């Protein structure tokens, strides 16, 4: 799994065993970015992100790792950033062409779909390199209900109850199995997914950190957005108390 | 993508084009082919590298092509290029009678397609045609003419030439034989069949080894002619009649 | 032109006439307007005398490497689509009114095709400027599923109906019977006009005409 | 082996920094700012007396208000400089007034890094530049040198020297130039400077030397006039 | 020769010194990274077609976690390799199909979608730019003239139809299973193509499955409507072979 | 080491190395210094002379009324970025008739510089921007890097021996929202002192401020504008 | 399409493309001319024509317009292409200009084709060097010569190909305004430098002088042995 | 994201061979054996069809496919390659026939396929094909027998043996072929070519085989396969 002259070089070029591992190395990225948390309720779909605090020097809200689609689908990100935020373009302009053809809000299976597939594109060729992130799609209806998918960087999209990507997306999932999540409402959702950022986040490793959360659902009328200043306190209260 | 480039346009550190020569060796490696110019004509004589018995013989030659109503070139290399160039010869060849209304004169065909062969060699990252060329013909401004071509683009007229398989052994031996202004169709014939019977490592030369084309110039018109097995036969048994001579 | 065809019970009966014209004078008195395109499916044509000849043919070649590919008989419906979008493409400068004809595995099918593309699927159809004439005879005489020999009999009345009462069309009368088991292309079918036999002597008598200049070239 | 953009570990790029050490091939070339004008010196470096040392153009004029000296390939600046002249025309075509030296500078600055092999046009450049130019001239706000290198970076200079012994030659500079001076002791210790790095001994048709100036335009020094100042060593 | 390199006849898609095309061979060992065999049986009457269904977790949404494929209302297909090179044959298997409806006026033949993918996957043997795609297609349906349908294609270019195949980990053992069964013939109704198709998985993997462990989709000549099996339908089965 | 070559090969450790390398272009450059309070925003630059026998290099230039950066890297990718920008704003001035947000002008620049990092054959921009505008949401900071991550900043700097710069910037972080626009420049010039030897500090001919706010429009000043500035000045407490 | 950079910088500042293309001029034949005060005289040497072949064909001296000729060094592939491409450039000067075609400006062009081609994608440098000779509608005779690079620049009297070096400096010694004095004594000029080379000449060597009143006048192997004779008398007249 | 390599990846090596073809033609060598032989009353192309796994249906895919009416293909080598040329043989074959209205004749048809062959040797980002093409035709009231391989070049036989064995089935060719058999024996003897090279014992479905005569170009059918193997 580590052979000499070329076959990682390219991701145009199969290894002896018929890896790309091009592909690989750009999962690696995904796997050293910190951890982003996504649980979809009876009533729509939580995120969350753990935003690494480089310098003291950002301010709040700076390098959203939480983005808006469309008025009905959120985005939640890791990995290399630069490529996330072209990946979000890409997005949009997907869901906006949908709009214009249609009449109706993309259905999130076929924006899933879409975006992978050019996501996908970015595997075959020595001209281009695969993207180094991977990326959550959450949107909530009245037809569909909440619906949640993961695209990675090789261009797969699966759909989850519960999806962790990044640094320890393992240690993550270990806990999102703690909750019921199918009977439960996202109202108390987001109090679930504060703390599980919390006891993932590696304090003596990483030292200063900021938590993201973006909801869609029952409650936000079908349309994604942020946590409130209000909700979000205390949410991090039950993170910090629990932490006993 | 680069790491896969072997980049065959490029200099040497002695400033020279590897591919070029590197494809010299491939005509090296193909049937004899030779040409001589004389006073009442010019032919051309070419090693057959199609010798098997199950071969069906369909077309009127292997290596000689006619070209135009006045001109012929014969080939020495690979056989798939020749194809590509004899073609877009036969092209330029009407693409000046469309034009002019007149047929286009030896050195300007040979010039037109080494124009295309020389680009090969600097642009495109393209290999380089693997061909060596001989022309024969015709026309108002020089009478009859013997060219040479290269696959670096570079072209030559000669009185007498050879290219293929033991091209310098067969360029010294035309160096003796030949005769500047006093060559006639028959002596330069009989020249020929000398020449690449010593070429020949099968020293017992049929005529179904070899293939000869004459170019005359018949009442007006130009007459190009492939010389047949019979013909062909006697030029020989006339050549193995002089190897009988040495008994004086 | 006139140009008809005829759905029967075994399969299609197409018909034409053989007259080209050049504005109003008879430039050819035996035109074939009947065209192959598959060897189950055949075309009739009016319009545009050269438009119907290469349209028909760019169609018959295309089937061809389509029939190559499936390794199976084509079917009417393809020769249709290959045909309707061709000449919508060219919003109808392609003049070709075109009479279609075979039969599949689906069965007996019959068209006719417009020069602007648009496609009537019917059990009897009339082109070209005959096309009223022969119309008149298929309104007034056609009945479902007729045998071979009826239906024959009915084309080539419709044909004759548009030889004799319109001037763009004359001359003889060609049918092609196709069916699940026999293509039968009848060329001369009838041939209602006839040329009057001459009765004056008009022979040119050798050396009745003064020659200035003469020269002979010998040939192989 | 790799591309032409390829950033080396310290941060420069590859091609460029090679195209720097072009310049320390080419034959020295010193300009001095003054309040009365602007002059420029080259060597021609004529290796053979057969050669016509008048056909060794190093100082060329860009307007009759601009002048500019190259060293290194000279090939490479016929091209920089014909898109100067052009540049200075279209914008007296437009603007009915003669653009500035900064202005001509910061356009030819704008074509060093426009080099590439993937994603170019059918008639894009491969490589970098190797010229370094100086750019001499008057405008508003008068007599003005500009320096410009493969990099693409254009910077005022009050004096500079670019070349083989461009070291040496600006310490010189250093040494003699201040802000108050005139042109008439500019061009002087710019030849001694130039004398002094050359290894022939430095000619009347050895050089080259123009001026630029508030009083007149680019005018480039004959054999006579050249003479006046070869006199006084 | 056998085992010989020369140049980058392992990297790109060129020669090697015996004739080989090593990227090609790679990209068929790249169909067992998905970890899965696929199988399909063509009876009389039907066409089958028997995939593993692994979900790991419970947060995974097992309705999504399919390699069954609908590409027309008469042709499915089943997917067995890379999932990413997967879904994009699978979308240019629906662009081929409906631009053939489109163009020729009727159906496509499943004979001609599976000779269509092998062209296209062809262009990436002798393309150097790209890799071949690391999956392979099992298409299934009923043709109007011939019936019941089976057909594979490879990364290499090759397809053909088959009485049963199989693709993936347990590929070579698998069609050793399906030959015992062809060289004894029975009647191939429906109820016996469908179990045969599910013991040969069975076997082969040794597992016993749940009918959440695997997929079924079928095609039949009274209903060629292409149909994904649901866990009761796949459990009837299932009952019906504890024998 | 065979890794390093080209944007489109990924390192087995999940990097890039042409990316890094061309970030490291940005720690070449001379130091600038980015800051805003509520109402105004102010780069302060220090400028490099290559000999100081000549000027000391620009540093600021203009985007729009609103808008204007400081660079630190390659000056022929400053100046080719900095044409883009000034494009965006013309268009959006020339369509909506008003001016474009600062936000979705980085927002822009980040989908840019995103592109060659991912092409073959290709190269990241190798400068690093320092962005000073005032919109609608008051006066900002934005940096950018030659990768097309970008940041939202209260206070920035980078350069060659920004780390000091960066240390004072945070001590007197909080100070800075209600703070005035004449000490706001003075935090400025003090947080670029600090990327100096102990030797000599500001002076008239290395500084360079760049003024945006609700007052004014964005102002370079260098020479004799930048000396009232420096008037008021406290020495070195190393 | 093919955008491959063929000419790079070297770490110590060469173009490596450029200098094997002055390799390849090296390695070609020997081409001197000379300019005298009313005719401009070429001529080339190392020849070694196989006899066998048609001298006329491999004619290393071309006619450009009117008033313009060249001779070259290096590949003969590469010089008929640039050749070609000056003599369009010389009527293109005609339809656009209508003035005839300068020497100087006829040599800017070819040297700037030449510099294009060391600057581009996908594109070899020209392997020549070429010797432009002319009359400016002035009176006034040239000479110029440009390489490989797209460096240009005029000479009184200058030699490239193979050893270029051996006559550049017999031409420094014997190049005064007695030996420019005459027609037939800048014809010998040319002759006896290509004696420093050529193995006894005569056959082997191909010359042409142009003057302001008439075209281009190659000299026949009769016309050159005349020279042969005439400087033989003054070499052998030591005593 | 896309383009193309615009250079060749076939070159010249040192010693003056183009190393991909000799390695393409080494993908022929090691191809299933097929034969082809001129009667002079018509021409008969074989083909071995070795099935491996009796799982495979016969019928499904042709390895002895017809250009056109009257013009047929085999081939030795690599499968997917054959099939290009066959859909390029077809489209040029109409091409001809929309200009001429007249059947393409196999001289010329072979010519423009070796073209294309020709061009995969030297155009930019593309390999060789790794197939040798029998071609066979009935124009001008003349069998035709033509060979086309990876280099581009193009052969005229009276009867020829290609793939695995080659070498012993021409030379049981040349011993056994004489230029007069007639359709009937040309299939008996190329079956039997084959025959030479077999190893497996031969049924109606594990050889492929087609004719060609005034007729036409077909597809023999697996009865008719069958009756011809009561040698
Ligand atoms: C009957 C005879 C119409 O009178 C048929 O429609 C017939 C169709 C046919 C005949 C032979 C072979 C195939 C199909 N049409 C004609 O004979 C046709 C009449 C016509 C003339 C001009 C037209 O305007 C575009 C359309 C129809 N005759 C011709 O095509 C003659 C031979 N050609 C010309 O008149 C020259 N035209 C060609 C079209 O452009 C204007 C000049």
């Amino acid at each position: 799994s580590s052979i000499g002259t070329g076959y990682d070089l390219s991701a145009s070029t199969f290894s002896p065993d018929g890896r790309v591992f091009q592909v690989e190395y750009a999962m690696k990225a995904v796997e050293n970015s910190s951890t982003a948390i996504g649980i979809r309720c009876k009533d729509g779909v939580v995120f969350g992100v753990e935003k690494l605090v480089l310098s003291k020097l950002y301010e709040e809200g700076s390098n959203k790792r939480l983005f808006n689609v469309d008025r009905h689908v959120g985005m939640a990100v890791a990995g290399l950033l630069a490529d996330a935020r072209s990946l979000a373009d890409i997005a949009r302009e997907e869901a906006s062409n949908f709009r214009s053809n249609f009449g109706y809000n993309i259905p999130l299976k076929h924006l899933a779909d879409r975006v992978a597939m050019y996501v996908h594109a970015y595997t075959l060729y020595s001209a281009v390199r695969p993207f180094g992130c991977s990326f959550m799609l959450g949107s909530y209806s009245a037809n569909d209900g909440a619906q949640l998918y993961m695209i990675d960087p090789s261009g797969v999209s699966y759909g989850y109850w519960g999806c962790a990507i990044g640094k320890a997306r393992q240690a993550a999932k270990t806990e999102i199995e703690k909750l019921q999540m199918k009977e439960m409402t996202c109202r108390d959702v987001v109090k679930e997914v504060a703390k599980i950022i919390y006891i993932v986040h590696d304090e003596v490793k990483d030292k200063a950190f900021e938590l993201e959360l973006s909801w869609v659902g029952e409650l936000t009328k079908g349309r994604h957005e942020i946590v409130p200043k209000d909700i979000r306190e205390e949410a991090e209260k039950y993170a910090k108390e629990s932490l006993k | 993508s680069r790491r896969y480039d072997s980049r065959t346009t490029i200099f040497s550190p002695e400033g020279r084009l590897y591919q070029v020569e590197y494809a010299m060796e491939a005509i090296g490696h193909a049937g004899t082919c030779l040409g001589i110019l004389a006073n009442d004509g010019v032919l051309l004589a070419a090693e057959r590298r199609n010798i098997h018995k199950l071969l069906d013989e369909v077309f009127f030659s292997e290596k000689i092509y006619k070209l135009n109503e006045d001109m012929a070139c014969s080939v020495a290399g690979i056989t798939s290029d020749a194809n590509v160039l004899t073609n877009e010869l036969r092209l330029i060849a009407q693409r000046y009678l469309l034009q002019y209304q007149e047929p286009i004169p030896c050195e300007q065909l040979v010039t037109a397609l080494c124009d295309i062969k020389q680009a090969y060699t600097q642009f495109g990252g393209k290999r380089p045609f693997g061909v060596s060329l001989l022309y024969i013909g015709w026309d108002k401004h020089y009478g009859f003419q013997l060219y040479q071509s290269d696959p670096s683009g570079n072209y030559g007229g000669w009185k007498a030439t050879c290219i293929g398989n033991n091209s310098a052994a067969a360029v010294s031996m035309l160096k003796q034989d030949y005769k500047e202004g006093e060559m006639t169709l028959k002596s330069a014939l009989a020249l020929a069949v000398k020449v690449l019977n010593k070429t020949m490592d099968v020293s017992k030369l049929s005529a179904e080894k070899v293939e000869i084309a004459t170019l005359t110039r018949e009442s007006g018109k130009t007459v190009i002619r492939v010389l047949k097995q019979k013909e062909v036969e006697q030029l020989i048994k006339k050549h193995e009649e002089e190897e009988a001579k040495a008994e004086r | 032109t006139t140009i008809a065809g005829v759905v029967y019970k075994d399969g299609i009966v197409l018909g034409a006439d053989t007259r080209a014209t050049e504005g109003m004078v008879v430039a050819d008195k035996n035109c074939s307007k009947i065209h192959f395109i598959s060897p189950n499916i055949y075309c009739c044509g009016a319009g545009t005398a050269a438009d119907t000849d290469m349209t028909t043919q760019l169609i018959s070649s295309n089937l061809e490497l389509h029939s190559l590919t499936t390794g199976r008989l084509p079917r009417v419906v393809t020769a249709n689509r290959m045909l309707k979008q061709m000449l919508f493409r060219y919003q109808g400068y392609i003049g070709a009114a075109l009479v279609l004809g075979g039969v599949d595995v689906t069965g007996p099918h019959l068209y006719s095709i417009y020069p602007h593309g648009s496609t009537d699927k019917l059990p009897y159809v009339t082109m070209g400027s005959g096309s009223l004439a022969a119309m008149a005879v298929f309104e007034d005489k056609f009945r479902p599923d007729m045998e071979e020999e009826e239906a024959k009999k009915l084309v080539s009345e419709a044909i004759a109906a548009g030889i004799f009462n319109d001037l763009g069309s004359g001359s003889n009368i060609d049918l092609c019977v196709i069916s699940k088991s026999k293509l039968d292309f009848l060329r001369p079918f009838s041939v209602p006009n006839k040329k009057g036999t001459r009765l004056g002597r008009y022979r040119c008598e050798k050396g009745t005409t003064a020659v200035l200049t003469e020269k002979v070239t010998p040939l192989e | 082996d790799r591309g032409v953009n390829t950033f080396s570990p310290e941060g420069r790029l590859f091609q460029v920094e090679y195209a720097i050490e072009a310049i320390k091939l080419g034959s020295t070339a010193i300009g001095i700012q003054t309040s009365e004008g602007v002059c420029l010196a080259v060597e021609k470096r004529i290796t053979s007396p057969l050669m016509e040392p008048s056909s060794i153009e190093k100082i060329v004029e860009i307007d009759a208000h601009i002048g500019c000296a190259m060293s290194g390939l000279i090939a490479d600046a016929k091209t920089l400089i014909d898109k100067a002249r052009v540049e200075t025309q279209n914008h007296w075509f437009t603007y009915n007034e003669t653009m500035t030296v900064e202005s001509v500078t910061q356009a030819v600055s704008n074509l060093a890094l426009q080099f590439g092999e993937e994603d170019a046009d059918p008639g894009a450049m491969s490589r970098p530049f190797g010229v370094a130019l100086l750019f001499g001239g008057v405008d508003e706000k008068g007599p003005q040198l500009f320096h410009m290198d493969p990099s693409g970076t254009f910077v005022q200079c009050d004096a500079r020297a670019i070349g083989s012994a461009s070291e040496g030659a600006q310490s010189s500079l250093q040494e003699v130039y201040h802000k108050s001076m005139t042109l008439k002791e500019a061009i002087k210790s710019s030849l001694i400077i130039l004398k002094q790095v050359m290894e022939e001994k430095l000619n009347a048709t050895n050089i080259e030397l123009a001026t630029v100036q508030p009083g007149q335009n680019f005018h480039m020094f004959t054999k006579e006039e050249l003479e006046e100042v070869i006199k006084d060593i | 020769s056998r085992g010989s390199s020369a140049g980058f006849d392992r990297h790109i898609t060129i020669f090697s010194p015996e004739g080989r095309l090593y990227q090609v061979e790679y990209a068929f060992k790249a169909i067992n990274q998905g970890g899965l065999t696929s199988v399909a049986v063509r009876g009389k009457d039907c066409a089958v077609i028997v995939t593993q269904k692994k979900v790991p977790d419970k947060l995974l949404d097992s309705s999504t976690v399919t390699h069954l494929f609908k590409i027309t209302e008469s042709i499915g297909c089943v997917m067995t390799g890379m999932t990413a090179d997967s879904r994009s044959q699978v979308q240019r298997a629906r662009y081929e199909a409906a631009n053939w409806k489109y163009k020729y006026g009727y159906e496509i033949p499943v004979d001609m979608l599976c000779k269509r993918i092998a062209d296209i996957s062809q262009v990436y043997t002798q393309n150097a730019e790209m890799r071949p795609l690391g999956c392979c297609m099992i298409l299934i349906g009923i043709d109007e003239e011939q019936g019941p349908q089976v057909y594979k294609c490879d990364p290499a270019g090759y397809y053909c139809g088959f009485k049963a195949t199989a693709a993936g980990v347990k590929q070579t053992e698998s069609t050793s299973f399906l030959e015992k069964k062809v060289k004894k013939k029975f009647d191939w109704t429906f109820e016996q193509t469908v179990e045969t198709a599910i013991t040969c998985l069975s076997t082969v993997l040794s597992i016993d499955f749940k009918p959440s462990e695997i997929e079924v989709g079928v095609v039949t000549v009274e209903n060629p409507k292409f149909r994904i099996l649901t866990e009761a339908e796949i459990d009837a089965h299932l009952v019906a072979l504890a024998e | 080491n065979q890794y390093d070559n080209d944007v489109t090969v990924w390192s087995p450790q999940g990097r890039i190395h042409q990316i890094e390398y061309a970030m490291e272009a940005v720690k070449q450059g001379s130091a600038t210094v980015g800051l805003k309070s509520k109402t105004h925003a102010v780069l302060v630059a220090l400028k490099r002379a290559q000999s100081e026998l000549a000027a000391h290099q620009k540093k600021i230039l203009h985007v729009d009324n609103h808008i204007g950066i400081s660079i630190a890297g390659l000056t022929a990718d400053a100046r080719l970025l900095c044409n883009f920008m000034r494009q965006e704003c013309l268009d959006s001035r020339f369509v909506f008739d008003r001016p474009l947000p600062v936000s979705r002008l980085v927002s822009l620049i980040g989908s840019k510089t995103q592109i060659p990092t991912q092409r073959y054959g290709r190269r990241p921009y190798g400068v690093g921007l320092l962005i000073a505008g005032y919109d609608d949401m008051g006066p900002h900071i934005f940096q950018t890097c030659p990768s097309a991550n970008y940041f939202d900043c209260r206070a920035m700097s980078i350069g060659a021996r920004s780390q000091s710069a960066r240390t004072y910037l945070e001590r007197h972080m909080s100070e800075f929202m209600e703070c005035n626009l004449d000490e706001l420049v003075k935090h400025g010039l003090r947080a670029l002192r600090e990327t100096l030897p102990a030797e000599q500090d500001l002076t008239t001919k290395n500084v360079s401020i760049g003024i945006v706010g609700k007052d004014l429009e964005f102002t370079i000043y260098d020479d004799d504008d930048v000396s009232p500035f420096l008037d008021g000045l406290e020495e070195r407490p190393q | 399409s093919y955008d491959r950079a063929i000419t790079v910088f070297s770490p110590d500042g060469h173009l490596f493309q450029v200098e094997y293309a002055q390799e390849a001029v090296k390695k070609g034949s020997t081409a001197v001319g000379v300019r005298g005060k009313d005719i401009v005289v070429l001529g080339v040497a190392k020849k070694s024509v196989a006899k066998l072949q048609d001298e006329r064909t491999v004619r290393k001296i071309c006619a450009l317009d009117d008033n313009v000729c060249m001779a070259f060094a290096g590949l003969t592939a590469d010089a008929r292409i640039v050749i070609n491409r000056a003599r369009v450039e010389c009527q293109s000067h005609r339809l656009t200009v209508e003035d005839p075609v300068t020497v100087e400006y006829i040599t800017r062009y070819i040297a700037s084709l030449k510099q294009r081609y060391t600057q581009s994608n996908g594109r070899r440098p020209f392997g020549i060097s070429a010797l432009i000779v002319g009359f400016d509608f002035d009176g006034t005779p040239r000479l110029y010569q440009t390489d490989p690079s797209g460096t240009y620049h005029a000479w009184k009297a200058n030699a490239i190909g193979r050893g270029a070096k051996s006559v550049r400096e017999f031409l420094e010694k014997n190049y005064t305004d007695d030996a420019i004095e005459t027609d037939d004594l800048t014809i010998k000029l040319v002759i006896k430098a290509l004696l420093e080379v050529v193995q006894s000449g005569g056959k082997n060597i191909e010359l042409a002088v142009m003057r302001r009143d008439q075209p281009l006048k190659i000299l026949n192997p009769e016309e050159i042995e005349k020279y042969v004779a005439e400087i033989e008398k003054e070499k052998e007249e030591n005593e | 994201a896309k383009r193309g390599y615009s250079f060749s990846l076939t070159t010249f090596s040192p010693s003056g061979k183009l190393v991909q073809i000799e390695y393409a033609l080494a993908a022929v060598a090691g191809g299933a054996p097929s034969v082809g032989i001129k009667a002079a009353n018509g021409v008969v192309l074989a083909t071995e069809k070795k099935q491996k796994s009796i799982l495979y249906d016969e019928r499904s895919v042709h390895k002895v496919e017809p250009i056109t009416k009257h013009i047929g293909l085999v081939y030795s080598g690599m499968g997917p390659d054959y099939r290009v040329l066959v859909h390029r043989a077809r489209k040029l074959a109409q091409q001809y026939y929309l200009v001429y209205q007249e059947p393409i004749p196999t001289a010329q048809l072979v010519q423009r396929v070796a073209s294309v062959m020709q061009e995969y040797t030297q155009s930019g980002g593309v390999r060789p094909f790794g197939v040798s093409l029998l071609i066979c035709g009935w124009n001008e009231g003349r069998p035709y027998l033509f060979q086309s391989d990876p280099s581009g070049a193009y052969f005229a036989w009276k009867a020829t043996a290609m793939g695995k064995n080659y070498v012993n089935g021409k030379t049981f060719l040349e011993k056994r072929y004489n230029e007069d058999l007639e359709l009937e024996d040309a299939i008996h003897t190329a079956i039997l070519t084959l025959k030479e090279s077999f190893e497996g014992q031969m049924t109606e479905d594990n050889i492929e085989v087609g004719i060609c005569n005034e007729a036409g170009f077909r597809r023999l059918t697996p009865t008719e396969v069958r009756d011809y193997l009561a040698a």
